[PDB]
Parts: C-alpha cells; structure tokens; sequence
C-alpha cells in the first residue's frame, strides 16, 4: 500500500523534529523502496468530442502499442491528446500549480450537436491508481465545468518529497517526438553545462547543441579525472578564483559569474565521487550505443583543432565530418542520441543508466529510411531500452509485417445510424 | 552633455597632475589586461576600448598645450 | 552574341544561322516597323517555338561521393532508385547547379550564379578539383557547360565555359524584346525541405518574379495566396457589367417561352418577339466572349480549381469567403466543412505541390489558350512523402497525365512505385569495387 | 454614399473606379477627358481626400435613418 505508507511517513514527520533523524527514519527507506519497485504506466485514456473523434475509449500494453492506419484517421489526435494529459503531470511536479497546455478553440469538433470537448485519463503505478479529467467546452454556452486536477497534484506531491529527502531519487522521463524532428538542418548542423540541472523540458525537441556542449563537458571531465594528468586540480582551481579576485580588486556581472564558475569547478573536491560509472564509462557506453545503429560505420571521435571541437566519423576508408551525412543516418543520430542523453541525465544512480522509466510517443516511424532499415529498427529499439513504454504510429506494411499480433490497432471507419464513426479493432 | 563637462574642467583649472592620474591609471588598466591575458573575450574586447580611450584622452592632453581648442568658447 | 558578315559556308536550316543572319539584318534598317514584319522574324520565331526543350546527357567527376560517372537521361520520365547513402541527391543539386546559371544570364547578361561549395570537393588524398558537364539539345541545336573547382591550398587554376550558355540566353532575350507575349522555359526544383511549409500589399505581377529564386520555399506559399484572391477578384469583375444583361434578357426570352408552353400555346406577335430573341442570341453567340478564350476570368479560376480538386477525389467543392476582417479558404470533405488549417500532413503537401506548379505554369505562358502545355524541366527528390501506398500507385501517372509536355526527373525510396513505371525510364544505382577502388554504377532493368 | 459625398466635394471631376487589369491593379480618376492615377495626386490633394473620407464616413455610419445623411448635427476642430 503506497498510499498508507506515504500518509504513515507524512503523518510521522510531521509531529516530529531533528531531520538528521527523519533522514534516518525507515519510513523513508520503505518509501524509496517502494517507489523503485512501481513502474511507470498508462492502462487507459478516453476521448469524448475532440477532433474527428467523437467518442473513444483505448487500453494500451505494457510494451508497445502501434496505431496503423490510413490518411485522415485521427493517427495523430491520440498522440496530441497524450501529451495535453502529460502537460499537467509534468507542470505539476516540476513547479507548485503550474498552468499547462489548454484545448484550442478549433479543436473540439465542427459539428453543431457538440457543445464541449472533454478528456480522460487513468495512470497505475503498481497498485496505486489515479485519473485526470480535463475539459473546454465551445464558445459561448453555459455549463463551463471545469477540469479536476487532484490525482496528478497528489501523485506530484510524492516525488517532490521523495526528491528533496534524497538529492539522488529518480524522475520518470516523458517525451515526445513530433513531425518537427525533421527540419532543413535535421536536427544537426543548425556557454557551460552547469554540471546537471534536473530538465522538465517540453516533450518537443528544437534544439540538439546542448548535446554537443554537453558532450563536450563529458569528454573533459573523462579525460581530468580518470586519466588524471590534472595534479591538484581542486588547488588549481582555486588559485584561478584566487587570481580573478585579484584583478577584479585590481562587465562586472561577467567577471563574477566567470568567478563564481571557478569556484564551482573547485568544488570539485566537494564532489569527489569517481565512481564505477566514472566519465569514461559514460562515454564508451554512449559511443558504442550510438555504434549499435549503425552497422556501417567503424568509429567515433572528438578532436580539437583550431580553437574548436568537431566530430569525425569513419566509413570505409574515408573520414567524414558531421555536416556530411546523409538524412537518414541524422535522424536517426539526433534521435538516439537526445533519448539517451535524457535517460542518461535524470537517473544518476543507477548502475546502468539506460534501465529507468518513461513513456515516448512517436510519429510516423518510417521518415527517411529504406525497407532494410524499416525491418529492425523496432527490435533494437525495444531490446535498447526495456523498461520504457514507446507508442508509435507508421503506415508503411514493411513495419507493421514484424509485429506481434497483440500490439497492433487498426483504425477504421463505419457508418452507424447515417453517421460515419472512427471504430478500432485487432487483427 | 560631453561638451559641458570638459569646460567644467577649464573651469576646475586642473594640471599637469590630472595627467599623470590618467596616465596612471591607464597604466594600471594595462596591467590588469596583461593579467587577464594568461589563465572572458567582451571583457578583453571592452578592456582593449577603455585603453584605447585613455590613449585618446592623453593625446587631447597633449593637444590641450598646443593653445587647446577653448571648449568653454564652443560652448558659447 | 554579336554580329558577322554571315559567312556563307554550307546551305543550312539552322537556328543559328537564322539567328545570325536576323542580326545581320538589324544592323541596317531603322525602322522598326520593317523589322516587326520581316520574314527573318518569322523564321525565327517559328524555329523558336517548334523546338522543345529537352537535357541530354550529364556527367560527374570527383564531386562528393561520386567518382567519375555519366548517365542520359529521357525525354519524358525518369527515376532513380537505391537505398541511403548512394548519392540520390547529388545527381539533383548537380542539375540544379548547371541550371542555375541559364537561370541567371536571362535576368541580365554577365551575372554569376551558383558556385561549388568548398566542402562538396572529394575526402580522397589523390583529388585536386572537381567538375561538372552538361548540354542541352533543342532539336538540332547543341549546347553544353562545364562548372569546376579547384580544391582548397592547391595551386593550379581551372576556370569554366560560358559561351554556350550566353549564346542561348541571348536568343531568348532577343525574342523577347520584339513579340508581346513571349514564353519562357520552366525551371523548378523541389528538395527535401517543404517540410517547413507546414507584406507591402504587392500589386503588380510579372513573369519576371518567378525567376527570383530556382528553389521553392517559405514565401512562395504566402504568394500564392496572395496571387489567388487576385485571380478571384478579377471573375467577379467579369461577372458583372454588360454580362449580366445579356443573362437577363436570355432569361427573360426563357420565360416567354416557358409561358408559350402553357396557355394551350395561345405570327404577329408571336413573330416579332421570336424574331427579337433570335437576333439577341445571334448577337451574344457573335460576341462570343468578345475575347473568347483570351478572355480567361472565369476559365482559369475552374481550371486551377479543377486541377487542385484532380488530385484529391474525397472532396467536393473549394471556396473562398470573405470573412469580415480577412479571406478564408473552405473545403467541404463528406458532410462537414473544413478550413484549410485543419488537412492533414498529406493533403497539405499535395495541395502546396500542384497549387505552385499551376502558378508558375500560368505566370510563364499567357498567350497560350491552354497554358498548362508548356515546356520544361522539373526536379522531385522522394515523391513518397507521408502517402499512403493508395496514393502511391496513382501519383505518377496523374502527373505525366496532367502536364504532358514536362521533363520530370524523380527520385524514389520505396518498391510500390516501382510497379507501375516502364522498363525503359529506370535507372538503378549500385555500389561495386573495381580495380581496387569502391565506385557507383548505374544499370538499366 | 462615400463616393457621391467625395464627388460632390471635388465637382471637377467625372468619376472614380478601380480597375483589375490583366496583370494588375489600379483606382482611375476621369478630369475632362483625362485618366489619372489615384498616386499621381501631390500632397494637398491626397491631405484633402483623406480629410473629407474620414469625416463623410462617420456622418453616414452616425445617422443611419436620415434620408440625406449629410445633414446631422456636432462640432469639429481643426488645427
Ligand atoms: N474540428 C473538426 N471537425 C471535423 N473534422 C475535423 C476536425 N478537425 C480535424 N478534422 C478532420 O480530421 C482529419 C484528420 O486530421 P488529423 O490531424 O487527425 O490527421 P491524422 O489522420 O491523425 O494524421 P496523420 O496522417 O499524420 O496520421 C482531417 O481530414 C479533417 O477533415
Ligand atoms: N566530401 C565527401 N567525401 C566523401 N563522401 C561524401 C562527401 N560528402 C558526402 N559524402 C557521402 O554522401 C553520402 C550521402 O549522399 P546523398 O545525400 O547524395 O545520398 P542519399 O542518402 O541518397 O540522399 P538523400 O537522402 O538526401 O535523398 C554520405 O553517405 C557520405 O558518405
């Protein structure tokens, strides 16, 4: 019982004093215990008046769930209103009643019988339950019930707690790639880290140079602290701080932030973990997970030249830059590259990164990829990353002929009382 | 606004020492840059400025004992 | 591009020849009345418009991926066909490197266009430079061009030939300066980027704005509307005035006659108002439009409707309504109405497709009865963009079926085309070690 | 109503339309037997047609049941 044991923990607390203790207390072990245990997923959702849709009702797996289907069949309203009910999930958690995304006016449905659109949903986390409901109706009519945010509020207040107990809990991911992870760049070829701040982005991605910078950061803490070559680094460090004071003594708000940057980095002796899953682990494991989707290709490296970093590549026997690829392979580089850069982020605790939870909505599977990349990119996805939830859509018959009989929903079209209907249905 | 506060230094009557002032703090601007310069590029651009302004400061110094230009008569 | 005492040689029916000896010509009549009407004129325009536009043959050397390598290329369709990474596009951008020079020389003689990157160049260690030929067949003429560039911290120059390209150019503008309405050729190129499709109040338009840019992208689309609402505008003019009482008077002679029907059928004057409908409807048959097809107006709003509405058979009708504050475009797709906002990926690409073919077909050609006859050439990279195989197996042939007189070159990704294409306009890409060294090939089925 | 009450104002002219030519757009003023452009005007003229617009525009759109519009009642300053 989650919810015994989080009301049991809050009520304990709460009537006591000296937080070295409550840090202490097994209620907050038995907590976190529980928390690793429960595994993030959406059983259900229901659509009432909005778009085509008119009245739905979906149950998703565990695994993967793919929505085939033809031109004009509401493919990418399921994928919309998933991520309107995420919206509150993820603004509530991140900031104290944080307004998200609402229902346009041109949404709810052009017929005039419709007066209002409404969405529900329902998550499950192992035993406990929850569900959301929000609701726009039309313009100018009365009856303006509003939208129920109680269940996300409460599942928020858990991890918000959980996470300021223990700087090192996890976050489950939610993300979400559109028809814009296409562009004249391809998400390629468009001042520090900060270490990691914790990201509630936008699902949406526009913008792929955090991974490079981000990258870049990895590289150099890989090569200070595992190959050393950095003496007292710590000392070093504050010297440069000790040396900026003395010619700020001797552009200002410049100056104090380079100086407070250098303080940082002399916190690095604060830091001081060094641990199994060092920098350079990182970055092997990075490489060759990038390595593992595209066969062609021998290796990867950063090199330095001319005051700058780019990356190389090598095909056959020629090396080639990053602007030089074709869109097929940044694709698919932008988009494993930026999931496993957020998985790889908001989970510093585990063993291997790439094992925590989430949930990503993807859209039209089979951009830019010939019929011998179609018929394996989903089981490298699924075998990649097992304990996240995908939901994709895709047309092409080549994608939909390698998978299973269960995970597949075929939108139709039907007629009923001189009203045609979106029905769905598995083979 | 400028052309005013030069005449208020005709007026103030100040010396040679003004100039040694500014030549010294020039110098001292110099040093800081010189320092900044081993282990921030608007702040060496916007020191580089500041120097190069001093620089023709002293020169309108230097052109201030050849009969100077009377900013006070400009400014009637 | 100058002139020549015409050297007598050999009897020929060339067009340069014809073009020469109109030069010659020139150069001694004054006025300009003789000239508008010599025979020399009418051979030269006759010999302008008979010929077709058609690209012969292209080769690469040296330039990104591929080696050295030639294809021909059909008068009507080809295709291209290969997986990722088999240079599909660089055969494209090639063309449309060598086009853009002819573009440019017809704006205004002398003025460059479009160069070769620094980074396009070949990785290997062995390459220096790299080139790019083409000609161009109009019947019985010949022309070819060679673009090249030298690779960077070499020392050896290479420059590039122009004269065949001037020379055509100068015809054009030649022909152009002494007929009314003359045409131009068609350049387009659609790439990969018309994803991103998702103001001063310009009043004037021209053939000459078309010749902006040789790709389509962003503002195209906000053209477009604004040249279609112009079009709509100038029917309504039409549809008014003297039009209408020629409708009310045929009306009312229709009534008349409705009324003869009853009344048990009732000379004199039966006679005389037969007579007067008989001399109206002659009157209006003898006006025949005053302009008949010249008129356009009405013709060529329904025909650029018609044409859009080829491509999506679902819907019924396309309307613009003027809303209080601004225009809107409304379909009707079953029994509900739609906004232009509200189509899916699919149908906005089709509909952002044909919609600028039609406006670049109608601006270059005006003295056509039926402008959509034109020549030209057109570049399609990945006809398969978000459509569903249905879609797929037709898109083609509508295409060749609606603008028949248009080189089309396209490149594909997918087998469900391929079935319904024929075995002499397909060219298949391949990766095959010869000699030590990796190259592409191209086979024929 | 606009275009009578400007007519009205400037008797030396004949009449104002605008025109959809084959390539463009134009509004085509008749003076004697002469067609000008509504851009060939100077500036006291486009000053003088800008003024009597607007005011004829808020006397038709402020009396909307008087037979003759031009005969409601207010005050109006100009500087
Ligand atoms: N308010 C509305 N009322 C009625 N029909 C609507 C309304 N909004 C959208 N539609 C219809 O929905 C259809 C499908 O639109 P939608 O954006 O859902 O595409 P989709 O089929 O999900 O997309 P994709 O092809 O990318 O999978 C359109 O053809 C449109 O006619
Ligand atoms: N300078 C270069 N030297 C060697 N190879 C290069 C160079 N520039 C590009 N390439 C090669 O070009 C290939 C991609 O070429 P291209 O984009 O024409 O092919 P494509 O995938 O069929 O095209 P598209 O997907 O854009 O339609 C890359 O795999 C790369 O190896």
């Amino acid at each position: 019982n989650l919810e015994t044991c989080y009301v049991d923990f809050l009520e304990l607390e709460s009537h006591v004093i000296n937080e070295d203790y409550l840090k202490e207390s097994v209620e907050l072990q038995k907590l976190i215990s529980t928390l690793n245990e429960s595994k993030f997923h959406l059983n259900k959702i229901g659509i009432h008046d909005f778009k085509r849709i008119r009245e739905l009702q979906i149950s998703l797996e565990d695994d993967l769930t793919v929505f085939v289907g033809d031109n004009g069949f509401g493919k990418s309203t399921i994928l919309d209103a998933i991520a309107i009910v995420l919206s509150w999930l993820r603004s509530n958690i991140e900031k104290e009643s944080k307004p998200g995304t609402y229902i346009k006016s041109h949404e709810v449905n052009n017929s005039v019988d419709v007066e209002y659109a409404s969405i529900d949903a329902n998550i499950k986390l192992k035993d406990f339950n929850t569900s959301i409901l929000i609701t726009k109706a039309k313009e100018g009519a009365y009856y303006s019930r509003n939208n129920e945010l109680l269940g996300v509020k409460k599942l928020a207040s858990i991890y918000r707690l959980v996470n300021k107990y223990v700087d090192n809990a996890s976050l489950p991911l939610m993300a979400y790639y559109s028809i814009a992870r296409s562009y004249i760049g391809g998400g390629v070829d468009r001042v520090w880290s900060k270490f990691d701040v914790y990201d509630e982005i936008e699902f949406d991605r526009n913008d792929f140079t955090d991974f490079f910078q981000w990258l870049v950061f990895l590289h150099n803490r890989a090569s200070q602290e595992k190959l050393s070559e950095s003496q007292t680094t710590i000392n070093a460090l504050f010297s440069d701080i000790q040396s900026l004071k003395a010619t700020l003594t001797q552009v200002i708000k410049g100056l104090e932030l380079s100086l407070k940057e250098k303080l940082n980095y002399m916190k690095s002796l604060q830091s001081g973990e060094h641990k199994f899953n060092n920098a350079v682990s990182l970055y092997d494991s990075v490489i060759n997970t990038i390595l593992k989707f595209l066969p062609e290709f021998q290796w990867i490296k950063l090199v330095y030249g001319d005051d700058d970093y780019k990356i190389i590549l090598k095909k056959g026997e020629v090396e080639l830059d990053i602007q030089q690829l074709s869109q097929g392979e940044k694709t698919i580089f932008t988009l494993v590259g930026d999931l496993a850069r957020r998985l790889i982020l908001l989970n510093p605790n585990l063993s291997n990164p790439l094992l925590g939870y989430g949930i990503v909505l993807i859209d039209e599977i089979d951009l830019h990829l010939h019929p011998q990349w179609q018929q394996t990119i989903i089981e490298r996805l699924t075998s990649t990353f097992p304990n996240v939830q995908f939901v994709i859509t895709t047309h092409s018959p080549q994608v939909l002929s390698t998978v299973s009989s269960r995970s597949v929903r075929i939108l139709q079209e039907v007629e009923v009382d001189g009203v045609n209907d979106l029905i769905v249905s598995h083979p | 606004v400028f052309l005013h506060n030069r005449a208020s230094q005709e007026k103030l009557s100040e010396s040679q020492t003004t100039i040694n002032a500014l030549f010294s703090d020039i110098q001292s601007l110099k040093a800081t840059l010189t320092q900044l310069s081993a282990i921030d590029s608007t702040v060496i651009k916007g020191l580089e400025l500041s120097l190069k302004e001093k620089l023709n400061y002293m020169k309108s110094l230097q052109s201030g004992e050849h009969k100077f230009n009377n900013a006070v008569s400009l400014y009637d």
